[PDB]
């Protein structure tokens, strides 16, 4: 069997109120 | 049907992105997340509005009554 | 609501019968027989 | 019902409250389900302590003097079971607190000893918490449970209908209903793939 | 048709199509219980419509025909018959039940 | 309350439970009826003698 | 439409009592070589439907439920990101329906709407060995959130925090038939049939409320018999 | 206005559904919060509502 | 001057005054549980607390029950007074970091 | 099956006393389940 | 307590303001207050949105209804006080005003642009007007408004939502009416766009953490939070404000015991957007100003027996 | 001009006692076209 | 004082309480076919 394949390049979407995605 | 105009969670008005969203997927040919971040939606609640959405209206639009085939 | 028929059951009008589906059949002043 | 004839009988022979139990096995056939079952046990739950104003108002939450609910011209409240350092009231206690306001005020406190649904090993070691004990209308030990509140013989609210009449149980039964509400959506609740 | 799998990992498709037959028999059994029982109770109730317990406690039949002399033999109601074999709670409590 | 019951205002214009005029009830039914089938609490009709 | 007979101009009237609109109008000539004036309309009527409150909804895995209130915003509690909640299922609701995939989907849903990616449901892609909470729980927590989905929520009427994490996910569903608007009545004194002099069927006639036996003989053993009778 | 299920089965694109949604996603909170919602249960956000969501004819 | 905003529910509320039961139109949470926090700072607050009978309509009742040292109201139009204030503060506060922002 | 007891009711001219809910459901009298066992009686001088 | 207790303690810090979100902090502000005080501001700040429709004509393919509250929803930039409330029991000639309605009028026909370069698909260069916009609403002065309105005309505040798709032949022609509503009363007045807050995740460690440990423990955070000391080589909190509470840690055993996770007691981060009526602070001080008036009112009214 | 071609789509008009059709295409199904006229709605 | 109370309906009690435990649900004969027959 082949698993489920990882979905690649999935970075950060969620941030705290008040900041970006650069700021990580 | 049609560009739903709010988040229903967020409240956001959403209305508007549909059509620079489809710009960004054809011409950028970005992936659907980072348009999305790209106009500037965050909360999940807000995004699933675009990315879920239909334009079914389009189909619609293939029948007027009011012309010529 | 008309049919002006059947003037009214009551001996003050004789004034104008409606019937509504409930099957009162009324009259203007209000008698509803 | 279209008559005075009717509507005597409505209000006094077919009731919810005149019928809490089953002609059949004589079982109570009312009773919380469901969430506020669930809410009890996080309410009764030692876990469960509340300062002043968590306290008094779940009671009045519940309560509402206003309405035919409290037997009395005020709301009697209990000392903290914590005075020092930090005055706080039990879980346990809130109950105890309900049942003290909606009693008949001349009338002792229901005397009870019951068990649970859910056996003492999951608290921990040595803890009683299977065992319901009432003293003098008091919540001693013990947690409330389906057993209890719900439909159940044996229970509470079947021994208030028994002890202090149906009428008390009936609206025992419904104060409840708006304490847990209340209690819920102050802690709320919930299940998740991880559970 | 042992499964072996648990709904939060999943079920292989063979133990899916077994878990399904047992599915529909359930769904079936609701059905057939619906009508099944309905029918029998209207029997009884019927017949046993007209009994009347009267202030002797005799159990009578409308047109009078006495079937029992007592009602449970004791007469004693079920809803109320609870707690009365319940002594040791009716001991405490005493003096409110007074 | 548990011996309570919600009752939509739909249900609440329509259904009516003539109550023989007396004396404790005229406040009430004057008003009952000043407030209309439209208006809850409501009266719709009147059985005269 | 005038009548030549009565000569009267006469009406159709709109029977029911929902309100609509009139959407399309069809004036419908006939064959048999012209001659023939306007016989016959159809007419399209448009009614708008909202989700009153008693309307059946469910999702893709079977959990039917009526809506109970509509529920003012501000008490819906709020996300820690400030995301009310669109639609609100008991937890208890569960493990007597059995249904994970409900979860799953829970979590997925809210998965894709984070990366911006469709996640495939087709039965039988998983396995013991690798389960979908590992999987996309995987994908939240490189989304930053919690890896079981569980989100860090406050009571919209408090304002306090919940006790726990609650569970929320992006789930499907499907608004039914069955509106309660189609379906109720009340007091019916029209029909009074001709030959017993009884109501009928409410339906959108004005009918009424049959009773029946087993319903008579609960009045019996109920007790309300003066009522009853 | 209908959606595109985010959770989907391969075969909804095969068959086509997107032709015809069928429904919308609800971001969903499963939590004992209002106790309205016991029995059937089905708790609906007031102002999601009025945006329009689930909005039939 | 409104007369039907609030009322005093006379049922629940002694003679003396000191514990009463308050009924108000148009609210919700929002202003009891705001109202209830700013009056059981009042030391002579013996009890408060708020419910909304049922929510569909808005109302709002609540309890006050003091030591007696006040009636209630007293401490209600002690409490809204306070609560006036309150917000005052922020106002205040809140005004001074924009512009020094 | 009516007409079978109907039948056998009518050959023996058979007097109905109303007694059964059933019976006295269909004249339309009151029954004897409970609310109407006892009979209600005024008083007044004289 | 007292007032001056508050008073002293009481802190705010706006992190960010912009003309839609303002995110800033509110500190030993105490939740009975902040949420209540919050939700003022997702309901009670009343602000302008279309809500009586009328149709002079729509053949679109939308049916009516929808594109009416389709419209309610789009915001405007309106300054609300500027405008003043409607009584209801009022005639509906004498219902509105100049003072009271903002009037919008909309008049779009579809017409086929022969110009198409035909193999186009492009709807745009198909159609004339294909496209319904939020910027073609038009705004009609109603009396005083002319000189009120002039310095900044009713403008829809997303001028490029989409409203309706028209094919040729096809025509709205529509006039609404915009007047003052609370988000209470409908889910389209209060200019949010979303209002909400969080607690500040308290995140405080048990024993020192250090090695590939801090390494491991820093990832399990949003990035930044968890600094990690140079030449100590543990791990310290930089600033937790910027963590999204995964609780991402209580995953590994390893750190489940090393940490608790927490929220500080009185402070509030509040994320506050908007439909662009209005500046967030500008709103937020009609939530305070709208609370405030709740009590001053009530202390004001007489308690009836 | 009232009607439209349930077919062509030509707009036309009727009148009393005329033969419904399309007088171009002769279609006998007719469509009532909508006219200017003021209709209300609320926007909630 | 837990003594029934002269003219209630226990007939159609004994019915009711018969008649809705049975919707509740050697090798000898069981359940509703057993107790119908
Ligand atoms: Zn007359
Ligand atoms: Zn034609």
């Amino acid at each position: 069997r082949k698993d489920v394949p990882k979905v690649e390049g999935l970075k950060l979407e969620h941030f705290a109120t008040g900041y970006d995605a650069e700021d990580f | 049907m049609i560009v739903p105009v709010r988040c229903f969670s967020c409240g956001k008005v959403v209305g508007d992105k549909w059509e620079s969203y489809l710009n960004l997927l054809q011409e950028d040919e970005l992936d659907e997340g980072t348009a999305l971040s790209r106009l500037g939606l965050k909360r999940y609640c807000c995004r699933r509005m675009i990315l879920t959405h239909v334009d079914l209206i389009e189909k619609f639009l293939r029948y007027n009554p009011l012309e010529k085939r | 609501t008309f049919i002006r028929g059947p003037i009214c059951g009551t001996d003050n009008c004789p004034s104008r019968l409606w019937r509504i589906i409930d099957g009162r059949r009324t009259c203007q002043y209000g008698h509803v027989m | 019902p279209q008559n005075e004839n009717a509507r005597a009988e409505a209000l006094n022979l077919a009731n919810t409250d005149s019928q809490y139990l089953t002609p059949t096995s004589g079982s109570p056939v009312r009773g919380l389900i469901q969430d506020h079952i669930s809410a009890g046990v996080w309410l009764t739950s030692k876990d469960s302590f509340f300062t002043r104003e968590q306290y008094q108002q779940y009671i009045y939450g519940c309560i509402r003097p206003e309405d035919g609910h409290t037997t009395r011209s005020k709301i009697v409240t209990l000392p903290p079971t914590i005075f020092k350092p930090y005055p706080l009231w039990t879980g346990k206690q809130i109950i105890t607190t309900v049942l003290l306001n909606v009693t008949p005020p001349d009338m002792p406190g229901i005397n009870l000893i019951s068990k649970n649904k859910i056996k003492n090993e999951y608290w921990g070691k040595g803890s009683l918490e299977n065992e319901v004990l009432f003293k003098d209308g008091a919540l001693l030990c013990g947690i409330l449970d389906k057993s209890q509140y719900g439909a159940s013989k044996y229970g509470i609210v079947h021994s208030l209908h028994e002890v202090y009449g149906p009428e008390v149980a009936a609206k025992v039964l419904s104060v409840l209903g708006r304490l847990f509400t209340n209690y819920i959506t102050a802690t709320a609740f919930t299940c998740g793939m991880d559970d | 048709g042992y499964v072996k799998g648990r709904f939060y990992s999943g079920i292989k498709p063979q133990e899916y199509y077994f878990h399904c037959m047992a599915g529909r028999e359930g769904l079936i059994d609701t059905a057939v219980k619906t009508s099944r029982s309905g029918y029998l109770q209207r029997c009884l109730t019927k017949q046993l419509e007209g009994v009347h317990v009267s202030y002797d406690n005799s159990i009578r039949d409308a047109d009078g025909t006495l079937v029992q002399f007592m009602y449970g033999g004791d007469a004693i109601d079920i809803t109320k018959e609870s707690h009365m074999t319940q002594f040791e709670f009716c001991l405490d409590n005493y003096y409110a039940l007074l | 309350e548990t011996n309570e019951i919600g009752v939509p205002p739909v249900f609440a214009v329509k259904l009516t439970y003539p109550e023989p005029v007396t004396a404790y009830n005229i406040a009430e039914l004057r008003q009952a009826v000043i407030n209309g089938p439209d208006k809850w609490p409501g009266a719709t009709q009147i059985q005269n003698e | 439409y005038f009548d030549d007979t009565l000569n009267k101009t006469k009406i159709k009237t709109y029977h029911s009592s929902e309100p609509a609109y009139i959407e399309e109008v069809n004036l419908i000539g006939d064959e048999s070589n012209k001659f023939q004036e306007l016989q016959t309309v159809s007419i399209k009527y448009r009614i708008r439907r909202t989700p009153q409150i008693g309307d059946k909804f469910s999702s893709r895995h079977g959990q039917k439920g009526v809506c109970s209130r509509k529920w003012p915003t501000i008490d819906m509690p709020f996300s820690e990101t400030g995301i009310q909640p669109d639609i609100i299922i008991n937890p208890h609701a569960f493990p007597s329906r059995m249904t994970i995939g409900m979860f799953v989907e829970s979590l997925a849903g809210k998965a894709g709407a984070l990366h911006g990616i469709a996640q495939d449901s087709t039965p039988w892609i998983f396995n013991e060995d690798d389960t979908p909470a590992d999987y996309f729980g995987e994908q939240l927590a490189k989304a930053g959130y919690n890896y079981h989905g569980n989100e860090p929520m406050y009571s919209g009427a408090t304002g306090e925090e919940l006790r726990a994490d609650i569970y929320v996910g992006v789930v499907y569903y499907q608004r039914l038939r069955h509106m309660v608007n189609d379906k109720f009545q009340v007091r019916s004194t029209g029909p009074v049939n001709s030959l017993t002099m009884q109501p009928v069927k409410g339906r959108k006639r004005h009918g009424g409320i049959r009773v029946g036996e087993m319903e008579r003989d609960a009045l019996i053993g109920h007790g309300t018999s003066f009522l009853l009778q | 206005t209908g959606q595109t299920p985010i959770v989907k089965a391969n075969l909804y694109d095969d068959y086509g559904m997107d032709n015809f949604p069928n429904g919308f996603n609800a971001v969903v909170a499963v939590i004992s919060y209002t106790g309205y919602d016991m029995d059937d249960a089905m708790i609906i956000n007031k102002s999601a509502d009025e945006r329009g969501f689930g909005y039939g004819t | 001057p409104d007369r039907e905003k609030i009322k005093l529910l006379t049922q629940a509320t002694s003679e003396d005054g000191t514990s009463a039961s308050f009924q108000i139109v148009e609210e919700d949470h929002t202003l009891g549980n705001a109202l209830r926090y700013v009056i059981m700072k009042n030391p002579d607050v013996e009890f408060c607390g708020y419910s909304i009978p049922h929510p569909s309509e808005n109302l709002l009742n609540i309890r006050i029950q003091t030591y007696g040292e006040t009636t209630a109201v007293d401490a209600l139009q002690k409490g809204l007074k306070d609560l006036m204030d309150l917000c005052d503060v922020v106002e205040s506060k809140f005004t001074e970091k924009i512009k020094s922002m | 099956t009516t007409c079978q007891f109907l039948t056998k009711a009518v050959l023996d001219n058979e007097r109905e006393q109303l007694d059964s809910p059933s019976a006295r459901i269909v004249v339309g009298k009151l029954n004897n389940v409970g609310t109407g066992s006892f009979d209600v009686l005024a008083k007044v001088p004289n | 307590w007292n007032v001056e207790k508050f008073k002293k303690d009481f802190e705010v810090n706006i992190s960010s303001l912009d003309a839609r979100e303002a995110n800033f902090d509110l500190i030993n502000i105490d939740t009975s207050i902040a949420n209540a005080f919050r939700r003022i501001m997702i309901s009670e700040v009343p602000s302008v949105a279309a809500e009586y429709v009328y149709f002079f004509n729509n053949t679109s393919v939308i049916q009516d209804e929808v594109l009416a509250h389709r419209i309610g929803l789009v915001p405007l930039k309106v300054d609300p006080d500027m405008l003043t409330w409607v009584d209801s029991n009022l005639p509906d000639d004498e219902k509105f005003t100049d003072e009271n309605t903002i009037v919008l009028s909309l008049n779009v026909k579809c017409t086929r642009n022969p110009d198409a370069p035909k193999g186009s698909t492009d709807p745009k260069e198909l159609y004339n007007n294909a496209h319904v916009y939020a910027r073609d609403l038009k705004f009609e002065p109603q009396g005083r408004q002319s000189t009120t309105f002039a310095d900044c005309p009713v403008v829809p505040a997303d001028p490029d939502i989409l409203l309706a798709k028209l094919r040729p032949g096809q025509e709205i022609s529509l006039k609404a009416h915009c007047i003052l509503g609370i988000g209470g009363d409908h889910a389209k007045f209060s200019p949010v766009s979303t209002a909400s807050y969080r607690l500040l995740p308290q995140i405080n460690i048990l024993q020192p953490i250090k090695g590939e440990s801090a390494r491991r423990f820093q990832k399990c955070f949003p990035p930044g939070v968890i600094g990690i000391d140079e030449g100590s080589d543990e791990a310290y909190v930089k600033d937790a404000r910027k963590d999204t509470v995964s609780r991402e840690v209580l995953r590994y055993e390893e750190f489940a015991d090393k940490v608790k996770l927490g929220r500080v007691r009185n402070h509030f981060i509040f994320n506050v957007e908007s439909a662009g009526a209005m500046t967030p602070e500008e709103i937020f001080f009609k939530s305070v100003r709208i609370l405030k008036n709740k009590a001053e009112y009530l202390k004001n009214c007489p308690i009836t027996q | 001009l009232k009607y439209i071609c349930a077919e062509c789509s030509s707009k036309l008009s009727l009148s009393r006692t005329d033969a419904v059709r399309c007088k171009d295409c002769g279609h006998r199904i007719l469509l009532k076209a909508r006219t200017k006229r003021l209709v209300q709605f609320e926007a909630r | 004082r837990s003594l029934i109370n002269p003219g209630e309906a226990v007939g159609i009690i004994a019915s009711q309480s018969v008649g809705e435990p049975s919707t509740q649900m050697a090798n000898v004969t069981l359940g509703i076919p057993r107790l119908r027959e």
